[PDB]
């Protein structure tokens, strides 16, 4: 497997023969030098009908190294938030197979610039039309990180309602009767506190409410943990007399309408926020991972169609160069490129940062 | 800590007294659910607050008056804290109140560079940064005039002559410069004067907290100045608050950062910063790492620092209490939970 | 227009506010100060209006004067953004309300 | 006309003011004016509101909308007077702390009458 392994891509011209390993025939010598580096690569191109002026290749080269770089982006941040999901299991990257197959097997062949991508147009219509697909998919994953935030929110409100029995949020903790059920015109009759202490105090300030603030009358208890409270009565006659008493009872009291239109209110938000959550981890997650594999896919096509673009401006025309694969082992990346360092034979007009190759791009 | 009761075991029972009365997180949820700002008034009178703000109508009741109010119950408390300390304690004090004068200072030199109105200034000048030589700082029309008014006669005098020359501020930004330098020099001189003279575990949780706000010093400094390409990145060097866990590997590469990106790759550097600004805004982690580190200064129990952790407790509960009071009267409750609790 | 125009400018105010909070301080004076040059304007351009001559505003919107946008926190910045976008929406209101009296 | 910026004159509430300055303000280089006349509600004077609204509307010559944060309450008045006439300036009554009903908005008044 060893999916981790990193790849760095690069094309040569056809006449080419490295100085590295002088003598031996260009794939034979790319092999030998690979097996130095116990490597492998496949050739991987496609000709593109590009045929713009030196100044349009060169725009065109400086907007599809823009393109490279924000399509890489777009799949790392896809990734991440897979990954975030408790989806990229075996490895942050390459775990996903991408068009039934694993990564390297994916890199194994370049014949997707065919079809659904071979407009054979010029190389400026066809960035456009993959700058173009990848902002669609980052949309898709902006609008998967969108849903997941709401999630979370919706996650955090439950957890709020059931962050414990003193101060409850759910309604749903306090039954339906003894809750205002049927309440009178001048007496609510119902009332909720959570006083501190042990129950004795409750009582002590129901004791004190049960004069001047309604007549006597009695309701249940509540746990609370280790705080007391209790459900109360209170009248709506006196409903300020009540509340005073509440207040002043340093009780902290929280009582709310626990109507039959409340509880179905709470109870349509709960479902509401547990079907957004499993709606953002499921159907949001597939569609997420699916958008990455297709986000991984046309950044492939873009990474070629840049090799492709520099084979056309470092390497001169007619087109003859020849590609190769990105295959690599884990631990052999700083190898192969002081391999093809002393194997770049050409382009002088750097120093007697990019690469002097041909081609050279290095991914993941 | 067996001698520090000599001279500071009333103040540290008293503070402790005071921090008993921070709102825990169930006033505050009980404060979110208020209807209107009087009912938010009348169900913060159930707290330590009490009748503070019953000198005023209901009508007149206003964000600006809670937060006005509130912060001066604050002052009050602090001064009399201050004007019952002595000795180190005193000067450590004033150290915390020179942090503020630093603002003051910065305040007043504006309004200087362009002499239209005094007074008012005066006036907003809030009291937890006063000395008794600021109204006649105030008076001095002329720039200059006001440079030596605060070079000596005002604790402003170290941090003065440590970077700045008489003739310099006239061109450097009040607000990118003048006071973020104060504040960097205010920071290595506090930071040493507690290496210097503080007793352990008050040490530990001095340094450990100095370096969190210089930190969130050099945050601010770098995630603000990419904005402005004017800034030139030898003086932003020189603008990083020189202390913390950044430096020195971090702050050399923050300085030479000129992108949010860059930014991003010096920072999430250190451990307690990775994901710290890629989510939400920097102002609530920065306030959540504050409250953390000052619950801590409380886990401490005969420590001055104690006096530290209840200032920026009961400022960032004043901040949640402006916070809510502000979701309420803009209406705006969809967003009250941002008040940050750690009692 | 009007009417959602309260929403918006409170909107904005709790904007301004949450700036404060987040620098502390506040920040008005400081801002006020910073004054220096016009970072929006009103483009007053004429219409046709159903034949006539209407005269309404549009906005230019020039970054480059950045003039308060560097002092602050981000929350500055981003209550930069906020109070330009309701100032947009009332400068739309305003045009609107010069081509109602007009 | 000459394209200017929104003038701003908020005697209700200066965090408008503020808000508004934040957004964009301009100050006259060589004359020392400037579009801001933030007033302190109880501070500055009701004539010193009208001056400060006659020196902008009636005597700066521009193209500018002129907001006044709820504070033409008191000079509702001159509010109606300056309102006589779209150009230079174009008022609007932006909504301050104190929440601005559309009862007391001129513009909002005269197209109810006109309704």
């Amino acid at each position: 497997l060893y999916t981790a392994n990193d790849f760095i891509l690069i094309s040569l011209p056809q006449n080419a023969q490295p100085v590295t390993a002088p003598g031996s025939k260009t794939d034979s010598w790319f092999n030998e030098t690979l097996i130095g580096g116990r490597a492998f690569v496949s050739d991987f191109k496609i000709p593109e009908f590009k045929i713009g002026s030196l100044d349009t290749l060169i725009v065109e080269s400086e907007e599809l190294s823009k393109v490279d770089n924000q399509i890489g982006a777009s799949i790392g941040k896809i990734i991440e938030i897979l990954q975030g999901l408790n989806e990229t299991s075996t490895n942050a990257y390459r775990t996903l197979p991408i068009n039934n197959m694993p990564v390297p097997e994916y890199l194994e062949n370049f014949q997707w610039q065919t079809r659904k991508f071979k407009l054979d147009k010029s190389i400026k219509d066809l960035i456009t039309l993959i700058s173009n697909e990848s902002s669609q998919l980052d949309a898709d994953v902006r609008a998967t990180y969108a849903n997941y935030n709401s999630a979370k929110t919706n996650l955090a409100a439950a957890e709020r309602k059931k962050t414990g029995d003193l101060s409850v949020r759910s309604l749903h903790d306090i039954v339906k009767p003894e809750d205002f059920v049927l309440n009178s015109e001048h007496l609510t009759t119902v009332l909720v506190a959570v006083p501190k202490s042990l129950k004795s105090d409750f009582e002590k300030s129901y004791e004190t409410l049960s004069k001047n603030v309604v007549p006597a009358s009695a309701s249940v208890i509540a746990e609370d943990a280790e705080y007391v409270l209790f459900n109360v009565h209170l009248f709506k006659k006196n409903v300020q007399e009540f509340t005073t008493a509440a207040r002043e009872k340093k009780f902290i009291p929280r009582e709310f309408n626990y109507s039959e239109e409340l509880i179905d209110q709470l109870k349509k938000e709960h479902d509401s926020a547990a079907s957004l959550e499993q709606s953002l981890r499921v159907q949001l997650v597939r569609l997420a991972k699916t958008a990455y594999v297709d986000v991984f896919i046309n950044w492939f096509h873009i990474k070629a169609l840049r090799v492709y673009v520099e084979s056309v401006l470092r390497y001169g025309l007619p087109p003859h160069f020849n590609i190769k694969i990105i295959a690599v082992p884990p631990k052999n990346l700083s190898k192969c490129k002081s391999e093809l360092i002393d194997a770049f034979g050409f382009l002088g007009g750097n120093a007697f940062e990019y690469e002097p190759f041909v081609m050279y791009i290095i991914n993941l | 800590g067996v001698y520090f009761n000599i001279d500071n075991g009333f103040i540290e029972g008293v503070v402790r007294g005071y921090r008993n009365g921070l709102l825990s997180n169930n006033q505050y949820i009980n404060l979110t659910q208020c209807d209107t700002l009087e009912d938010l008034k009348l169900q913060l009178s159930s707290t330590d607050y009490g009748n503070f703000l019953s000198s005023v109508s209901s009508e007149s009741l206003t964000t600006s008056l809670i937060q006005e109010y509130a912060s001066s119950k604050l002052y009050h408390e602090f001064n009399y804290i201050r004007d019952q300390s002595s000795g180190s304690t005193r000067k450590f004090m004033d150290y915390i109140t020179y942090g503020y004068m630093i603002d003051n200072v910065a305040l007043m030199i504006t309004g200087t560079i362009h002499d239209r109105d005094k007074g008012e200034i005066l006036q907003r000048c809030h009291p937890l940064g006063w000395f008794d030589t600021l109204p006649t700082l105030s008076v001095a029309t002329d720039l200059e005039s006001l440079y030596e008014t605060v070079l000596v006669d005002t604790p402003l005098a170290p941090y003065f002559k440590n970077c700045f020359d008489t003739a310099e501020e006239l061109d450097d930004m009040n607000i990118e410069i003048i006071r973020n330098k104060l504040y960097k020099a205010y920071l290595e001189d506090f930071y040493n004067f507690v290496t210097e003279e503080i007793p352990e575990p008050a040490k530990e949780c001095m340094q450990t907290l100095l370096g969190f706000e210089a930190d969130r010093r050099s945050i601010n400094i770098a995630l603000n100045s990419l904005q402005s390409s004017d800034i030139d990145p030898d003086l932003k060097s020189d603008l990083l608050p020189n202390i913390g866990k950044l430096y020195p590997l971090a702050t050399f590469h923050l300085a030479q950062a000129q992108d949010f990106e860059g930014v991003r790759a010096a920072l999430a550097n250190v451990y307690e910063y990775r994901g710290f600004l890629e989510t939400g805004n920097l102002e609530d982690h920065f306030y959540q790492l504050e409250m953390e580190l000052c619950r801590d200064a409380f886990t401490q129990q005969f420590a001055i620092s104690t006096v530290w952790a209840w200032m920026k407790s009961k400022e960032q509960e004043v901040r949640n209490i402006t916070w809510i009071a502000e979701c309420i009267a803009q209406n705006q409750r969809e967003r009250i939970n941002n008040y940050i609790s750690v009692y | 227009a009007k009417q959602k125009m309260g929403r918006v400018m409170q909107t904005a105010a709790f904007s301004l506010a949450e700036v404060s909070y987040a620098t502390g301080e506040n920040i008005g004076y400081q801002v006020q100060e910073s004054v220096s040059t016009a970072r929006f304007k009103v483009r007053a351009r004429q219409e046709n209006v159903s034949g006539v001559y209407l005269s309404q505003f549009e906005s230019y919107i020039d970054p480059e004067i950045n003039d308060f946008r560097l002092t602050g926190l981000g929350r500055g910045g981003q209550q930069v953004q906020r109070a330009k976008e309701i100032y947009s929406r009332a400068v739309e209101t305003l045009v609107e309300l010069a081509s109602l009296q007009t | 006309a000459e394209k200017r910026t929104l003038i701003a004159v908020i005697a209700d509430e200066d965090t408008t003011t503020g808000l508004l300055l934040a957004g964009i303000g301009q100050i006259t280089p060589e004359t020392q004016e400037k579009n801001f006349f933030v007033y302190q509600e109880g501070k500055t004077t009701k004539e010193e509101i009208t001056d400060k609204f006659n020196h902008f509307t009636e005597e700066r010559d521009d193209i500018a909308i002129l907001l006044i944060n709820q504070h033409i309450a008191e000079n509702i008045r001159a509010r109606v007077d300056s309102f006589t006439n779209a150009f230079p300036a174009i008022l609007e009554i932006p909504s301050k702390d104190h929440p601005y009903d559309p009862e007391k908005d001129s513009v909002l008044k005269r197209v109810r009458k006109l309704f």
